[PDB]
């Protein structure tokens, strides 16, 4: 409906709605694989409920965009694009782990 | 992880001349107080200081030359350990200076009017 | 009032120390410590390994959008056994906020590269690997971008001498600019400034 | 202990390294000495190589072997590119500097360098 | 008050004067040798005693904020005058 | 400007404006190089009591960070390093060139 | 001095054609000019 | 010793070498040589000078701040040669000319010049004199050049008794005359050569060999009254030897034989120049003679250098007349000429 | 090379005039500007920072002020800060005009480039004014300002200032809409927002790409936020709306120069605090703490409390930012300084794809690189 | 607040099409750019008449340095090595000791005009208004070391330049 989104590299969507929908799906489905204690998991999870609730409720372009408060339904796509692909990489790192190693003695000690 | 047993050597590394890596001792040291002040404050941390060199003086304006790029080199280190350590990784030689700290003193103001020792001062 | 004393932001530094607990929350494998300075700077001190995860996170999450690095860089400090401190400074733009990640690294450990996050880590871990000698692994193109070629050594290590080891001059018999030992007409005039007496209470360390 | 390996787990495959970097260091000297106009000779640069490679024969670690062939492929593809000019390539030789003495009687008479 | 060497030299205020077996004197040949001709030691010999009456005198140079920081001269002992130190100015009390 | 009133039009017909108004060459409407002598304000630390250095100390009242966490030492909601930034309004003194 | 012209050029000098020992007719420096006047050329005072 | 005197640093151009040298003639090929050696080191320098200062301004890098020292002299005047000789401790003489002007001849360049300098630094008390004379300085030479050399030196060491005479054989080097007089006759046509060049022999010296053989003379303190004969390692024909030239310049190489008398006749065309001459009757002389052999005298082993081979440097001075073809062709791609040893 | 800027070696591979691959090489102007810093004082490391982006000098100066105050925990008074945004504004026309004007003249226009540096020299006298020194100032410093305007500062300041937007006029009447230019400018160096924010550009880049991002704004310092201005936003990504951001963005330091004249307080120009910032010189030679305070601080300094920041200003050329760390004495312990055009230059390759040689000219212009800050 | 710099659509009636249709093909804005450069032309140059017309020049103005004196004749400097320990670039030089009265005067006091960065921090931090950088701007040299001034140049320097110096010192310094 808009002519440009005004960001160079950034095209106009036709449907956003549907986009959202696809993409918050994909990453609940993703999110899913993550063991039930993570901390990633919940977190994400609440704000990916939380942003796909608004995009089921609110059928005008311009007063999701309010209600979602991340600047532009493009820049909300991608945004979601890019927590789908972090889901999925933290799937292979698995953050949730004990810490991997303790810093020497006084390695963050400062002055020194 | 591999394993490797040896003594940590960054010599080839580090880009030094071989005369400076050499010929060079190092004095690993706490600095001595400035006896004009009574500050401890730059007695706390170790220092690491290279071996003097010739300076003389230009022919041209009298100032004092140099051939020595270590002539200003000073490293502060939190421990003996540490800075040995260093010095080792570097290759240079090093000579190290236990830390001198002032012993405990019994100070005693009634001391200065004792009825029969010679502590009892003639002035205030 | 108190004219001549900075004003302090309590609600930014609230808000930093949530985020600070959050991410540390998200991140138990790698983040090792969290701190927030009295002027609102969050800092995360990370195991050097989750470089490559804790940037894509901080990155690409939702509620942490650092799109932007403003800056990559090391301090030497050679008290330390990693004595090398490669240092991130990221800028959320979302949310109008900076954050900064610190790592470890010694000599002959290398530090996995982030061009893969950031295309900016390019040039800035040249100049690390250039100025320091920390190598990064998986660098596209890592070589030196600041010195003079075939310049030997990482002139910003803490014992690297301020004018360095060589200087040049043109040399009429062989009729080309020379390299030569370093020798000074007037020596650098070393100066003995720092005073004997505390200056800080609040950041006396114990006297061990 | 159990550290990381850069590029080489063990010292055989460090020296595989070595001789790889050697290689191509001894087949570019032609080519640097047509390209750059040096007046030297190509055993005089192939000797300049050895040299150089010689001085770090003393490394038994494989970590500081992998960074010292780092920077000779490095300062290898600044001599290929024309990066570097003839200047830095007889920078290699030392041509100016003067014979330092190296016997104590010429060391005490000329000064008071140990 | 310039003075000339032994060798034909002038003498600056601080006594620098090549010696006759001095390389370093041609660099002046077919040139000359920079020399301030005022000397601050005659001048400042050349002021005169200021007389007050007053035990202490306040010396700020001249000027004010012009001069140099105001310092306090004691001229008590009779057998000298009191010098101001950043200026060099002499003071003392009417004898007699 | 010293200039012929032909040569003032023909500036003024080419360039389309009036050069006149708004001309790049200072004639005496600049300041005089010579001015009074100025006297300055002290500050606000220039009182003679109430006036103690401790209590107008900036630097000591520096403090070392305060760790959040440490690894050596409910549903939590999640956040954001601030509140999302206000979307930009357009300029009304002029919104588009 | 002419006030009439643009700030600049409303104070100018003509050079000696002789100064000291030097013969100043062609060869003329910035640096002739005393330093009382060189402070009224360059406009540090309005004071001639 | 004076205190100023002793030697401080490290031998380099920052350092204080204890040498105060007034070189005469700096202002040519040997002259930056030798100026350039001895600011290197880190000596104090004068440079007397009698032409355009622009001429002087390649010996000004050649030295730290203030140690390159430039005053004006003029040769036949005693009292520029005592102001410029009066403060230092060395005196070396490169004072020479390959042709006569107006105003100077052989005689005056290489005797009466050698004379006044040694003269004026023996009452000026100079310790040390270096002369730099001819190896074929023959009273009874066929060439002025040499009679004049021989003179001269003659006259320099009864005026200066302790002095340092040097006799080179044939400097060769980038601004030389040797080789670049050699390459530069193919816009002649041919190579003329007297006899073919089949009865000169030669043994060239390298430019950088006689400067560090004169500056190790100046170290040396038993050469204080001695005559060092400076040659190469190698004795060519000239025949061989231009071959060579003409081989490295990658130049096609037709010589053709031109009697004597010709020869002269074509040598006195070239020098009615009022510029620098491009050949000259003494020059045709001097190339047609072969070198002395002087095993007698000291050399540059005695000195401490190892004489550098033609076949080692004759590139760098060869390179500058080859074409385009054959700019990049290396130094190994010439064959060494025969030698005659 | 006259559109290289000096000190940039190239190294180009060309097919015919094509460009197939730019590789820059830098650190031809490196000199050790944080070594040095590292071995000087905390006054003393002040006309470094004049020297590293030597169009905006007195912008690099109050960042460096900016960090060090940070750090003290001080505050500048409310003249001293107007004054700093002020000298702020006045240095982003300076360097606006450099940048725009020495673009054309790559591009081959050289009469804008003689009439603004015309306007470039007044401004310089605005600067010797205050000053002493024509460019290199070190007149904004940790604490304040050095010395207090001169009696006729603000009236030459408003003539100036009220005779400048003729000047933008004419050269907006040679460029904007000239075919020429506009062929040479429109379409070149497009960058995307997504590539821009990844490759880590600031300032103009950005607004020429389409975000709407900038310092003075969104992170205000000093009296940024009491004074009115708007941000230019460009559309295409390219060397034209970057251009015509740049000349928007010389009108808006207009309004705020208006503003600062307008709203200028009285009082110091320095915090009162004789630790931090010298005494007067009538109260040093009258007072003894003021004698004390400045000897210590013109020998040793003052100590900062150990700690590290990182802090950024909206400089002309973009996010100019330094990170400092202090380890409690008078000497900076580490001070890495991060140019914006490092990170553009960085850029130039990806921007450079599918371009010609004169298209490359036209793109360094257009990045607007100076190379004491690239290389420092 | 934000603008949009170049986002306006050009209008599509017919007037507009052969208004733009006629610039294109009768180049008007070139022939309006032409009219501009001519009307600078026409205008009147801002160039100076150097080295009879000098630039205008403040009191604050730091050119080249010189030592002072009192109206005595007595040298100001006290040889208490402030500025020495200030300079940023290490240019001065001072060695001092007792005088053959007794005053703290120096016996060397020199500058590197090479390596100083004229910014002016040695008279501020001078307590004595001994050494000031004067008005001075030609002094250019032809050889190196004519610029590294020394005790006896500097004085000189003050000497000769010490009516402008005084002038300059007693405009500006109420705001110092
Ligand atoms: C030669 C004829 C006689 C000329 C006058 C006599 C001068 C002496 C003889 C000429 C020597 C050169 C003079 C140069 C300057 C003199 C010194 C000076 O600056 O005095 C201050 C004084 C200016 O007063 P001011 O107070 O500084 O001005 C007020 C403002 O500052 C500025 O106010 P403004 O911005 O409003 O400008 C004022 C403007 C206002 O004027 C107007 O409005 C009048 C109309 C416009 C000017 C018309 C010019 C000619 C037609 C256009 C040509 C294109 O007036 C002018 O510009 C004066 C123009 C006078 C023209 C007279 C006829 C000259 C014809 C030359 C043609 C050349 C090309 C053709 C081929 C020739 C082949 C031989 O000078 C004059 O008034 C004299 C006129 C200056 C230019 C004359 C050039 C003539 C040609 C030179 C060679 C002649 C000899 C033949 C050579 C043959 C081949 C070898
Ligand atoms: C080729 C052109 C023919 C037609 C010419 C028509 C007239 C030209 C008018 C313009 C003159 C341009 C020159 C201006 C400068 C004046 C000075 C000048 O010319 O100097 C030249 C040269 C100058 O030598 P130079 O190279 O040192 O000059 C450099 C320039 N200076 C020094 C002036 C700064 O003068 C001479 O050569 C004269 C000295 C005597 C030389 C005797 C040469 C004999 C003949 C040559 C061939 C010999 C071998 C033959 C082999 C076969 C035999 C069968
Ligand atoms: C046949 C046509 C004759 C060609 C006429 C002359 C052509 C131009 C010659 C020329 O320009 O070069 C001559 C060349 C230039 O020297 P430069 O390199 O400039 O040295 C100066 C360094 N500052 O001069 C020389 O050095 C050559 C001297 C050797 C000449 C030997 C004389 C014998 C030649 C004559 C043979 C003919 C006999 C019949
Ligand atoms: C009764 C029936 C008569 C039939 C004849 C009718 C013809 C009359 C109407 C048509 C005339 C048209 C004019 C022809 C010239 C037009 C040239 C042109 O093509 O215009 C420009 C091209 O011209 C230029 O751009 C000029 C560039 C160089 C300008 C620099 C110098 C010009 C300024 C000097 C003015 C010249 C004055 C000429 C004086 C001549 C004196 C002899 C268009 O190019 P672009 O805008 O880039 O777009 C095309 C693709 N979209
Ligand atoms: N190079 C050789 O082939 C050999 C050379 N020699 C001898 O070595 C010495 C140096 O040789 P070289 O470098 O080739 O010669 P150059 O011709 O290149 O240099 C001669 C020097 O002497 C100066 N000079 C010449 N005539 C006079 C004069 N009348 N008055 C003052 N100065 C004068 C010249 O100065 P300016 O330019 O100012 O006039 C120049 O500095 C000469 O004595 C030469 O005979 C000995 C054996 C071999
Ligand atoms: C060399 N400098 C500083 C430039 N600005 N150069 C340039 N070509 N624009
Ligand atoms: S102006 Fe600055 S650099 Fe020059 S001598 Fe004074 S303090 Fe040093
Ligand atoms: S600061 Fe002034 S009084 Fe002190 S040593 Fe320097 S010039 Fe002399
Ligand atoms: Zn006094």
């Amino acid at each position: 409906l808009k002519k440009t989104t005004g960001l160079v590299g950034l095209a106009v969507c036709e449907t956003p709605h549907e986009r959202l929908k696809i993409l918050y799906t994909k990453i609940l489905d993703v999110l899913g694989q993550i063991p039930k204690n993570a901390a990633y998991r919940k977190y994400t999870e609440q704000i990916t409920n939380e942003k796909l609730g608004m995009v089921k409720a609110e059928p005008d372009v311009k007063k999701l965009e309010e209600q979602l408060q991340g600047g532009q339904i493009e820049e909300v796509i991608l945004q979601a694009e890019n927590e789908l692909s972090l889901a999925r990489k933290m799937l292979r790192w698995k953050p949730w782990e004990p810490l991997v190693e303790e810093p020497p003695a006084n390695q963050w000690k400062w002055p020194i | 992880l591999i394993a490797v047993d040896e003594k940590l050597d960054i010599t080839t590394l580090t880009g030094v001349p071989e005369e400076h890596i050499k010929t060079r001792k190092v004095r690993i040291f706490v600095p001595a107080r400035n006896n004009m002040q009574s500050g401890v404050n730059n007695t706390k941390k170790w220092k690491m200081e290279f071996d003097t060199r010739e300076r003389w003086e230009n022919p041209l304006m009298g100032w004092s030359s140099t051939a020595d790029p270590l002539s200003n080199l000073v490293l502060t280190f939190s421990t003996k350990e540490d800075a040995v350590a260093f010095a080792e990784k570097n290759g240079w030689s090093f000579d190290v200076e236990e830390r001198k700290v002032p012993k405990p003193k019994s100070k005693s103001y009634g001391a200065n009017f004792s009825w029969n020792k010679r502590t009892r001062v003639s002035t205030k | 009032t108190r004219p001549t004393i900075r004003p302090r932001n309590d609600v930014v530094h609230k808000q930093l120390s949530a985020f600070g607990q959050y991410v540390a929350e998200i991140l138990p494998k790698y983040v090792q410590q969290v701190q927030v300075s009295c002027f609102n700077e969050l800092e995360i001190f990370i195991h050097p390994d989750g470089v490559i995860p804790v940037l894509t996170f901080l990155r690409d999450h939702t509620n942490a959008q650092f799109k932007s690095l403003a800056d990559l860089t090391a301090v030497d400090v050679p008290t330390r056994q990693n004595r090398f401190e490669i240092v991130y400074n990221l800028l959320s733009l979302r949310f109008n906020s900076r954050i900064r990640v610190k790592t470890y690294t010694d000599e002959l450990t290398p530090i996995e590269s982030s061009v893969t996050v950031y295309k900016a880590a390019n040039w800035y871990e040249r100049e690390i690997w250039d100025m320091f000698g920390v190598f990064f692994a998986n660098h596209p193109d890592l070589r030196r971008i600041l010195t003079d070629y075939g310049f030997e050594g990482h002139p910003f290590r803490k014992d690297f001498p301020l004018s360095g080891y060589v200087e040049l001059r043109y040399d009429d018999e062989v009729k080309r600019v020379v390299a030569e030992p370093v020798e000074l007409a007037q020596e650098f005039r070393k100066f003995d400034l720092n005073s004997p007496w505390e200056a800080f209470p609040a950041y006396r360390q114990p006297p061990e | 202990t159990s550290v990381k390996p850069i590029f080489s787990r063990d010292m055989n495959e460090a020296k595989r390294r070595v001789r790889e970097l050697y290689r191509a260091w001894y087949r570019e000297v032609p080519n640097t000495v047509h390209l750059f106009q040096l007046d030297i000779s190509v055993k005089q640069g192939r000797d300049k190589v050895r040299e150089m490679f010689m001085k770090n024969a003393h490394v038994t670690d494989p970590r500081v072997v992998d960074l010292l062939v780092i920077k000779g492929k490095m300062e290898l593809e600044e001599t290929i590119n024309v990066w570097k000019q003839r200047t830095h390539i007889m920078r290699f030789f030392h041509e100016t500097e003067a014979p330092r003495p190296t016997d104590f009687l010429s060391k005490f008479y000329v000064g008071h360098d140990p | 008050g310039v003075r000339t060497s032994p060798t034909g030299e002038k003498v600056t205020h601080t006594g620098q004067a090549y010696d006759d077996g001095d390389y370093r004197r041609v660099r002046f040949s077919d040139r000359q040798k920079e020399v301030n001709e005022n000397f601050a030691i005659d001048l400042i010999a050349e002021q005169p005693v200021s007389e007050v009456g007053s035990r202490v005198i306040s010396c700020d140079g001249g000027g004010g904020a012009l001069g140099h920081p105001r310092v306090y001269i004691n001229l008590d002992k009779e057998t000298k005058t009191g010098t101001c130190g950043y200026c060099g100015l002499q003071f003392r009390q009417p004898h007699h | 400007a010293s200039a012929t009133r032909v040569i003032q039009l023909l500036r003024n017909w080419a360039s389309g404006r009036d050069l006149q108004a708004k001309l790049q060459l200072r004639y005496q409407e600049i300041s005089k190089r010579t001015q009074p002598p100025p006297k300055l304000p002290v500050g606000p630390s220039h009182k003679l009591s109430n006036n103690y250095y401790c209590t107008r100390d900036g630097r000591r009242e520096a403090m070392p960070p305060s760790i959040v966490m440490s690894s050596q030492k409910t549903e939590k909601k999640a956040v954001t390093p601030a509140p999302p930034i206000k979307r930009w309004e357009l300029s009304k003194d002029q919104p588009y060139l | 001095e002419d006030n009439k012209q643009f700030f600049g050029r409303h104070r100018w000098v003509i050079y000696t054609t002789e100064m000291n020992g030097r013969d100043t007719f062609w060869d003329v420096d910035g640096s002739m000019v005393p330093p009382e006047w060189h402070r009224w050329l360059h406009c540090m005072t309005d004071d001639p | 010793l004076h205190h100023a005197l002793i030697p401080h640093g490290k031998g380099g151009r920052s350092s204080v070498s204890g040498i105060v040298a007034t070189v005469f003639g700096a202002t040519g090929f040997l002259g930056r040589y030798v100026v350039n050696h001895l600011g290197r080191m880190g000596s104090q320098v004068i440079v007397p000078y009698r032409c355009e200062p622009y001429d002087t301004m390649h010996l000004r890098p050649m030295g730290d701040l203030g140690q390159i020292i430039f005053m004006e002299w003029n040769g036949k005047d005693k009292d520029s040669i005592r102001k410029v000789v009066e403060h230092s401790n060395v005196v070396i003489n490169l004072v020479g000319r390959e042709w006569e002007t107006k105003n100077f001849d052989f005689e005056d360049v290489f005797v009466k010049i050698p004379h006044a300098i040694a003269q004026v630094s023996k009452e000026a008390g100079v310790e040390k004199l270096i002369h730099i004379s001819h190896l074929n300085a023959d009273i009874k030479s066929p060439s002025r050049y040499l009679r004049s050399k021989a003179v001269g030196e003659k006259e320099v060491r009864a005026a200066f008794p302790e002095a340092t005479i040097i006799k080179p054989s044939d400097i060769f080097g980038r601004e030389d005359r040797f080789l670049n007089y050699f390459a530069s006759m193919r816009w002649f046509g041919g190579v003329p050569l007297i006899s073919l060049g089949k009865e000169t022999v030669k043994q060239p010296v390298y430019i950088v060999d006689v400067s560090k053989g004169i500056i190790n003379a100046i170290k040396d303190p038993d050469a204080k009254g001695k005559t060092f004969a400076f040659v190469g390692p190698n004795r060519y024909l000239l025949f061989d030897l231009v071959q060579y030239i003409f081989a490295v310049a990658y130049r096609p190489f037709l010589p053709y034989p031109l009697p004597h008398f010709a020869y002269r006749w074509v040598g006195r065309l070239f020098e009615v120049s009022p510029f620098e001459p491009w050949t000259t009757r003494d020059k045709v002389e001097r190339v047609h003679m072969s070198d002395m052999t002087l095993p007698h005298l000291p050399g540059l082993e005695d000195l401490g250098i190892q004489a550098t081979p033609l076949e080692l440097k004759a590139i760098e001075v060869l390179r500058r007349h080859r074409t385009y073809r054959w700019l990049t062709s290396e130094m190994e791609d010439v064959k060494p000429a025969k030698t005659v040893n | 090379h006259p559109a290289a800027h000096g000190v940039l070696r190239l190294v180009m591979e060309l097919s015919g005039e094509m460009v197939r691959k730019c590789d820059p090489h830098i650190g031809l102007l490196h000199r050790g500007t944080e070594k040095l810093i590292e071995y000087k004082t905390y006054l003393q490391a002040l006309p470094y920072f004049d020297r590293l982006d030597y169009v905006s000098m007195m912008c690099n100066e109050q960042a460096y002020s900016l960090a060090v105050e940070k750090l003290l925990n001080i505050q500048p008074p409310p003249r001293a800060q107007w004054i700093r945004v002020l000298f702020g504004e006045i240095t982003r026309l300076l360097n606006h005009i450099m940048a725009v004007t020495t673009h054309a003249l790559d591009i081959g226009a050289m009469t804008p480039f003689f009439w603004m540096f015309e306007e470039r020299e007044k401004m310089f006298e605005f600067y010797e004014r205050v000053s002493g020194a024509r460019m290199h100032a070190a007149y904004i410093r940790p604490g304040g300002v050095h010395q207090d305007l001169p009696l006729g500062l603000l009236d030459d300041i408003y003539e100036f200032s009220k005779n400048f937007s003729f000047r933008i006029d004419e050269l907006e009447e040679m460029l904007t809409n000239n075919r020429i230019w506009r062929n040479r400018t429109v379409d070149i160096g497009v960058v995307t927002a997504e590539d821009a924010l990844n490759y880590g550009f600031s300032g103009v880049m950005l607004r020429g790409s389409g975000i709407q991002w900038d310092l003075r704004k969104t992170q205000p310092y000093d009296v940024y936020d009491q004074v009115e201005f708007d941000v230019p936003i460009g559309s295409r990504g390219d060397c034209y709306d970057r251009y015509l951001c740049r000349v928007e963005e010389m009108r808006q330091s207009l309004r705020i120069i208006s503003q600062c004249l307008n709203k200028m307080p009285p009082g110091e120009i320095k915090v009162d605090d004789a630790k931090v910032s010298p005494p007067k010189r009538a109260e040093m030679k009258t007072s003894m703490e003021s004698l004390i305070h400045h000897f210590k601080l013109y020998t040793e300094g003052y100590q900062v409390p150990p700690g590290a920041t990182y802090t950024a200003i909206e400089a002309p050329k973009g996010e100019f930012g330094v990170y400092l760390v202090s380890d409690g004495s008078s000497r900076p312990y580490r001070c890495k300084i991060k140019a914006p055009g490092f990170a553009h230059l960085a850029g130039l390759d990806k921007m450079s794809k599918g371009h010609m040689l004169a298209d490359v000219v036209a793109i360094i212009g257009t990045q607007d690189i100076v190379f004491g800050e690239v290389d420092r | 607040t934000y603008k949009f710099v170049n986002m306006r659509e050009p209008s599509m009636d017919m007037k507009s099409v052969t208004d733009r249709a006629a610039q294109t093909l009768l180049w008007t804005e070139l022939v309006r750019g032409l009219g501009m450069t001519l009307s600078y032309l026409f205008r009147e140059p801002a160039t100076i008449n150097y080295p009879f017309e000098k630039g205008p020049l403040s009191p604050r103005f730091r050119g080249e340095h010189a030592l002072r004196r009192y109206p005595s004749g007595e040298e100001r400097c006290i040889a208490c090595k402030l500025c020495e320990a200030v300079c940023p670039a290490q240019a001065i030089t001072i060695e001092a000791e007792p005088r053959a009265d007794g005053s703290r005067r120096t016996t060397r006091y020199d500058i590197d005009m090479t390596k100083c960065i004229y910014c002016g921090f040695c008279q501020e931090a001078c307590p004595v208004d001994a050494i000031v950088e004067g008005p001075n701007f030609e002094f250019s040299t032809e050889t190196h070391e004519e610029l590294l001034y020394n005790k006896e140049k500097l004085l000189n320097n003050g000497d000769k330049w010490e009516a402008e110096i005084a002038a300059n010192i007693q405009a500006d310094y109420l705001y110092r």
